[PDB]
């Protein structure tokens, strides 16, 4: 169910505190979130990803994104880039 | 002084004009006393060496004669070794490439003479890949001579027995690096050693070895025929002897020409090469010893003169004796911002000093060169500067951090104005 | 004018002079 | 990098000699911080004696205290490090 | 390969139950002296900060990296 | 610095020195001193690329073997130094020589006709693959400053024309007087000799005494 | 007999002829900052990262390659000493990419640490930075070497300690890359080490990729039962469940190696 | 808000709720994390 | 803004949270990207410093503008990473509008 498939067992007794009650979880799951964003196709072979925003993004990394095969994926947004 | 004369000078099949085979180098008479010499022993001539008081002749000057009686010690069971670095890499250096391809055999001979001193088993001569052609010369000379029983056993009628070998370079200005000559002869990749372990204690194969440029080789074989006072009497002092002086770039008649070493600037161009193109007045900057030394600007030219003492103390070094100049025509900041991008192109990266630090120059000037980097930045370079000329592992970080420092040192003006000039458009 | 070889194979030709090895 | 001055560091450091001189039967070491403080260490039996000379001398009058503390070292066989700062 | 950590002794009481909490999933742990790990400058006090106390010790001698002799000439060497 | 195996250059494409080349193989290893074959690596691999331009992954392997030297072994040296191609090269492969010293006798302008003669910008090469462009560092040979390397060959002191002329020469017909295409005898003083004008010494000449 | 006698600092400790000036200052207790100096790997000299300064002399020397000699007096902590870290450590940072909250090496990080007690608290590279391709040396290893300072000790343990001679340097320049050539993986056991020997976190553990952190790691020193040799190691624990078991040194038997089996 | 509206983000709710607490909305603490020690079930074949 | 959640597990909120109020403990997604499979402020232990706002590199943790989150039981009062990630849905307009005011001051 939730983000890491935490799904009480049938049996498990802490499905009681669902009891007369809403387990919380949230429709937005960030590991689709990611991918519905596009292959970003940049012409360099190595670009930046500050995060977007500068400061008010993530610390600032250059991506490799020369291997043909594969996209360069920022380690901070998932954010993919290929050439 | 200078005005070296031609009967005095050692290469005299320099610019051919002589068969570079062995029968014109029999008119030179290159051969004359080899087995003699020989037969003298290995200390006599080291000793004509110290007399001589040649130095380095390559890179750095070093007493040439010291230097080889470092493996003048008793063997200890591994065989000694003769290296010949032929590389010629440092930009602007054609210097080598004549003796090599002009007068082979001078080189053959001078290896023989230098072998017996170091007692060396057998020399390996590293000419660049590069040069195939040359290569092709050397080794039909190299070949003549065992022909003729000059080399190999029985050495030129001496129980002496010297092999000489010639070796293939692949491109490498590092290659060039004493320590890394031998990493390169050894097969591994060109990556100089630390010195701690010096070159004659660890050898090549981990036999004693010593490195000459080939300048440096092929003058011992003339020094002890015409004796080291002859040799040392043409130069300054310390400095002695007359290296050939390879001048290349606004100049009108670029040539390599041997002449006394301490011989004015100024007149280097003045009476052999030519005129420096557009006047002496249209002189921005020369590079004396070759894109690792630092370049020294007009006013210090026309005062200056070529000898180790004299540039060290105008703060530049002879080098390779490469003269290289600068027209008034010319973007400095961006002719220095190619030699920074010469040596990214070209350190092992080995050593965290270089590696980084010449690529982080290398884009400081071209930012330089477009004017975007702000005047600050400008000295900062010049703490880039110095970080990597003491720490690095070999000389080519050395190397890189002059150039910078002399575009510092006598042209900070005109870079800030292209700092200026950038920031005024906007 | 030289072949691509001039080096190796001239080399080669010398291996009979080259003195004896280690 | 905090401004340091060397009068103070000498004035402590000449009355911790002083106060040694005095107080010999006790005082083990008299040292001042780098940061200018004195801390005159006294043998547990000169508690009493020492506390006394500070807060009743002419050239030396020392009030109020500041407070006492006791840091443990347990390593140290003392386990206790009894401190009292006066003003 | 910074070794300022490894100077000084330490005793260490063992280690006891880490259950898991229901309600969050935290660890839970019952023993009071389990995060307690006291600095002794030397084996001789360490030792008798058991004794007076009263817990067992099981002393662990230092072992210290033995020297090693290293030259960079070797690695160049005619046969290794 | 990195080889994805391609059909073209991966080991499929099989490598063996034909039996001459061995040949030469050994007397290389003969120089270096025995118990040392592993030195005869840079002087073999240069002997594979004269067999096959490429050198593809399978060639280094190859001299590994030959040399009974460890793989990457191989792979450091063909991969640090820049005489070996490490990819399917030019016919011709002309380098054209922009270091400082030529550059300050105008070598962008030789490169610039060498663009567009070639009509291929540098770092590629011609459809026919017959003709490389490399930007080659200095390749000595500076005094003649305008300098291009085709192939082995080295063209020296060449004036923007030259080189054209030279292209053509390459392009229909072969070997057009590799060497300076210009007045001056290799690096002698262009206008005339500064020294050396008189004939050279002798045997003997200013000996000491033994 | 054989006991030059050597200063650091004028202390006068005695060593071996032979000892280098790095081993020179162990004895006294200082420590040198390192990095592609490790004690049982051989001397390489690539970093440079150990410049000292010994007395009267022109230029700063290598500890870890610098044979002491007769006199020598250390100066570890010259000024000069010091602008010989605080220019070698602002290049190291310089090429390097700031992914630490990436890099689970983050506080087990040789480079931050001496970087903090041995460099500058800025930065003036403002230029642009490079990135290498990562490369799929295994199932064990997972190398993010962008992250990489060319220290070259992975191709020494990589020969010397193991026998794989695989791992070796490709090219030169700022683009010299330390990967297998070819994409062959590192297979051998002994394989792991390499995670513990890269001070940088370029090539860490896949499985401990990010399941923690180590400053929450609970160390409790045990034995290796896997396997014979009774290798020693360290167990990390946190929160009750084991994250990581890694060498820790016993001289006679797993001298701060372990197999890729009991870790 | 009006004058100058918030930033959309294609995530941002647009029912936010109030205090849930004594309704059965309410957020009821519970570990997300998977289990840990998995084990090893008998064999369900009698031997 | 494209909808992954910020935080990438560096556990530094962790590390400096006075209170030790966040656990985190976190494992590689299946992505292959660095997330937390469990994130829990426990707000009764949390003191309010600020610091874990301070500390995050990627600034996933933000003290949200809402003070009124009173609770009749001491369990709600206890978030896990379900309840934070939907605090930051709600109030994600205000929070960035409150970032974005201060950001040049920090
Ligand atoms: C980066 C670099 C490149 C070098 N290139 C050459 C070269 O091409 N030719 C040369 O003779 N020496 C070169 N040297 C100097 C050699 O390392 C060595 O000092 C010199 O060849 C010794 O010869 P000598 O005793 O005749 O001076 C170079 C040094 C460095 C650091
Ligand atoms: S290695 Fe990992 S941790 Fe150490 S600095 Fe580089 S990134 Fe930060
Ligand atoms: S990988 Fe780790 S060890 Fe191998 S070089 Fe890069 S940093 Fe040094
Ligand atoms: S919250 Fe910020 S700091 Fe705490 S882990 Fe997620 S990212 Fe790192
Ligand atoms: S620079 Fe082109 S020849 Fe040396
Ligand atoms: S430790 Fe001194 S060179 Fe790296
Ligand atoms: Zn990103």
């Amino acid at each position: 169910i939730t983000h890491t498939g935490q799904v009480y067992d049938e049996k498990d007794y802490r499905r009681v505190r669902f009891v007369d009650r809403q387990k919380e979880v949230n429709e937005n799951f960030a590991i689709d979130l990611i991918a519905q964003q596009p292959v970003n196709e940049v012409e360099h072979r190595i670009i930046a990803c500050d995060g977007g925003g500068g400061a008010l993004g993530h610390p600032k990394v250059y991506i490799n994104l020369d291997k043909e095969t594969k996209t360069g994926t920022c380690g901070y947004c998932g954010l993919q880039f290929k050439q | 002084f200078g005005s070296l004369k031609d009967e005095d000078r050692i290469f005299t099949n320099l610019y051919g004009r002589h068969d570079w085979r062995l029968k014109g180098a029999l008119r030179r008479g290159d051969w004359y006393k080899t087995k003699e010499i020989l037969l003298k022993g290995p200390d006599w001539i080291l000793g004509e060496m110290k007399t001589s008081g040649l130095r380095g002749r390559g890179g750095a000057g070093f007493p040439t004669g010291l230097k080889w009686s470092f493996m003048n010690k008793p063997s200890d069971g591994r065989p000694k070794y003769l290296v010949v670095n032929a590389d010629e890499g440092e930009p602007g250096t054609c210097k080598d490439r004549e003796i090599m391809r002009h007068d082979p055999h001078k080189l053959v001979e001078g290896c023989l003479v230098g072998g017996r001193a170091m007692g060396a088993r057998a020399a390996y001569i590293y000419i660049r890949g590069e040069f195939y052609n040359e290569a092709s010369n050397l080794q039909v000379a190299i070949r003549e001579a065992y022909e003729a029983g000059l080399i190999g056993k029985n050495a030129c009628g001496s129980d002496y027995d010297f092999d000489v070998f010639v070796v293939r370079g692949a491109g490498a200005y590092i290659c060039g690096e004493e320590t890394a000559l031998i990493e390169s002869i050894e097969g591994k990749q060109g990556k100089p050693r630390l010195k701690p372990p010096f070159p004659a204690d660890v050898g090549v194969f981990g036999c004693p070895t010593t490195v000459a440029n080939v300048e440096t080789v092929a003058v011992s074989p003339t020094i002890c025929r015409r004796g080291g006072t002859w040799f040392a009497g043409f130069g300054r002092e310390r400095n002695s002897g007359t290296k050939l002086f390879n001048i290349s770039g606004h100049v009108n008649h670029p040539c390599t020409v041997e002449e006394e070493m301490s011989v004015p600037l100024k007149e280097l161009i003045e009476k052999h090469a030519g005129g420096v193109t557009g006047g002496w007045d249209n002189l921005l900057a020369v590079i004396p010893g070759g894109s690792s030394t630092p370049l020294i600007p007009k006013s210090v030219c026309e005062t200056v003169l070529m000898d180790f003492d004299a540039l060290v103390q105008a703060q530049t070094g002879l080098g390779t004796a490469a003269v290289i100049v600068m027209d008034r025509s010319t973007d400095i900041v961006k002719a220095i911002a190619r030699l920074i991008e010469f040596y990214k192109h070209e350190s092992c990266g080995q050593c965290t000093p270089c590696r980084e630090g010449v690529d982080w120059m290398n884009k400081v000037m071209a930012r330089f060169v477009k004017g975007d980097a702000r005047p600050a930045e400008i000295d900062s370079l010049w703490e880039i500067s110095k970080q990597i000329e003491g720490h690095t592992i070999c000389a080519l970080g050395d190397g890189a951090a002059w150039p910078v420092q002399g575009l510092i040192r006598h042209f900070r003006p005109e870079l800030e104005d292209r700092m200026q000039r950038f920031a005024q458009q906007h | 004018d030289y072949n691509t070889y001039t080096f190796l194979d001239l080399n080669l030709d010398l291996s009979k002079f080259r003195l004896p090895q280690p | 990098v905090r401004p340091r001055s060397d009068v103070t560091h000498k004035q402590l450091s000449a009355f911790g000699e002083y106060v040694a001189e005095i107080l010999p039967k006790y005082v083990q070491q008299v040292q001042v911080s780098c940061l200018d403080e004195l801390e005159i260490c006294i043998h547990p039996d000169g508690v009493i004696p020492t506390l006394t000379f500070l807060r009743d001398h002419t050239n030396a009058q020392f009030k109020s205290l500041a407070d006492l503390t006791a840091v443990d070292v347990p390593t140290r066989q003392n386990r206790f490090e009894i401190v009292y700062n006066l003003l | 390969s910074g070794v300022n950590n490894t100077k000084k002794w330490k005793m260490e009481f063992d280690t006891r139950e880490r259950w898991e909490n229901p309600l969050m999933g935290w660890a839970s742990t019952a023993d009071p002296l389990s995060n307690m790990v006291l600095t002794f400058s030397a084996k001789e006090d360490a030792i008798a900060f058991a004794e007076k106390n009263g817990w067992s010790y099981d002393v662990e001698e230092k072992k210290v990296p033995k020297p090693k002799s290293k030259s960079y000439g070797a690695n160049f060497s005619w046969n290794k | 610095f990195v080889h994805r195996d391609t059909p073209e250059n991966n080991p499929d494409t099989p490598f063996d020195f034909t039996p001459e080349n061995y040949k030469r193989i050994e007397a290389i290893v003969k120089n270096y001193p025995e118990g040392h074959q592993a030195a005869a690596v840079l002087p073999v691999l240069d002997l594979a690329q004269r067999q096959n331009g490429w050198l593809p992954i399978s060639a280094m392997n190859k001299v590994a073997e030959v040399l009974q030297v460890p793989p990457m072994r191989v792979y450091e040296v063909a991969t640090f130094y820049t005489m070996y191609n490490r990819k399917p090269v030019g016919k011709y492969h002309i380098q054209v020589c922009t270091t400082t010293p030529c550059m300050l006798r105008d070598s962008d302008s030789i490169l610039e006709t060498l663009q567009r003669k070639l009509g291929i910008k540098v770092g590629e090469t011609t459809p026919d693959k017959l003709f490389t462009l490399i930007e080659v560092e200095c390749l000595g040979a500076c005094v003649n400053a305008p300098m291009v390397q085709i192939n082995d060959n080295y063209y020296e002191d060449l004036t923007p024309k030259d080189i054209e002329e030279i292209i053509d020469e390459l392009k229909a017909g072969k070997v057009p007087k590799p060497g300076p295409r210009s007045g001056r005898f290799c690096c002698e003083p262009a206008g005339g000799l500064t020294s050396l004008t008189e004939p050279p010494k002798g045997p003997g000449f200013g000996v000491q005494a033994g | 007999s054989n006991l030059i006698e050597v200063f650091v600092d004028g202390q006068s400790v005695m060593v071996e002829p032979g000892t280098t000036v790095l081993q020179a200052c162990e004895k006294v207790g200082m420590q040198i900052p390192r990095f592609c100096y490790h004690e049982r790997l051989s001397v390489a000299g690539n970093c440079r990262m150990c410049l000292v300064e010994i007395e009267k002399a022109p230029k700063v020397v290598a500890a870890c390659a610098m044979p002491v000699m007769k006199g020598w007096n250390i100066l570890t902590n010259s000024e000069k000493s010091k602008k010989a870290r605080e220019g070698v450590m602002e290049f190291l940072l310089a090429n390097h990419p700031l992914d630490c909250p990436i890099c689970d090496q983050g506080g087990e990080c040789d480079l931050q640490d001496q970087s903090m007690m041995f460099g500058s608290d800025r930065s003036r590279f403002l230029e642009g930075k490079r990135a290498v391709e990562d490369k799929n040396i295994g199932p064990l290893v997972k190398t993010i070497m962008t992250r990489c300072i060319q220290c070259t000790r992975c191709i020494r343990f990589a020969s010397e300690i193991a026998g794989v001679d695989d791992l070796g340097t490709t090219g030169r320049g700022n683009d010299m890359q330390v990967g297998t050539y070819i994409e062959k993986m590192f297979m051998s056991e002994l394989s792991g080490n390499v995670i513990d020997i890269c001070p940088v976190g370029a090539l860490t553990s896949k499985p401990y990729a990010f399941t923690a952190r180590p400053w929450e790691t609970r160390k409790t020193e045990s034995i290796d039962v896997m396997d014979a040799v009774g290798s020693n190691i360290v167990v990390s624990t946190r929160t009750g469940e084991v994250m990581r078991i890694l060498p820790r040194m016993h001289e006679d038997i797993n001298e701060e190696w372990i197999s890729d089996k009991t870790r | 808000p009006t004058t100058n509206p918030p930033t959309a983000r294609k995530f941002i709710w647009t029912n936010h709720k109030f205090n849930v607490s004594a309704t059965p909305e309410q957020y009821v603490p519970y570990s997300t994390t998977r289990k840990k020690i998995h084990e090893w079930v008998p064999p369900s074949t009698p031997y | 803004p494209s909808g992954e959640e910020r935080c990438i597990a560096c556990k530094l909120c962790e590390a400096i949270c006075p209170a030790q109020a966040i656990t985190i403990e976190a494992e590689p997604r299946a992505d292959g990207s660095r997330r937390t499979t469990r994130y829990d402020i426990d707000m009764t232990k949390c003191i309010y410093c600020g610091f874990c706002q301070e500390a995050c590199p990627v600034d996933a943790i933000v003290e949200g503008p809402n003070f009124e989150f009173s609770t009749e039981t001491h369990e709600e009062l206890l978030y896990n990473k379900e309840k934070l990630l939907n605090n930051g849905d709600k109030w994600e307009a205000e929070i960035a509008a409150n970032i974005q005011a201060d950001y040049l001051y920090r």
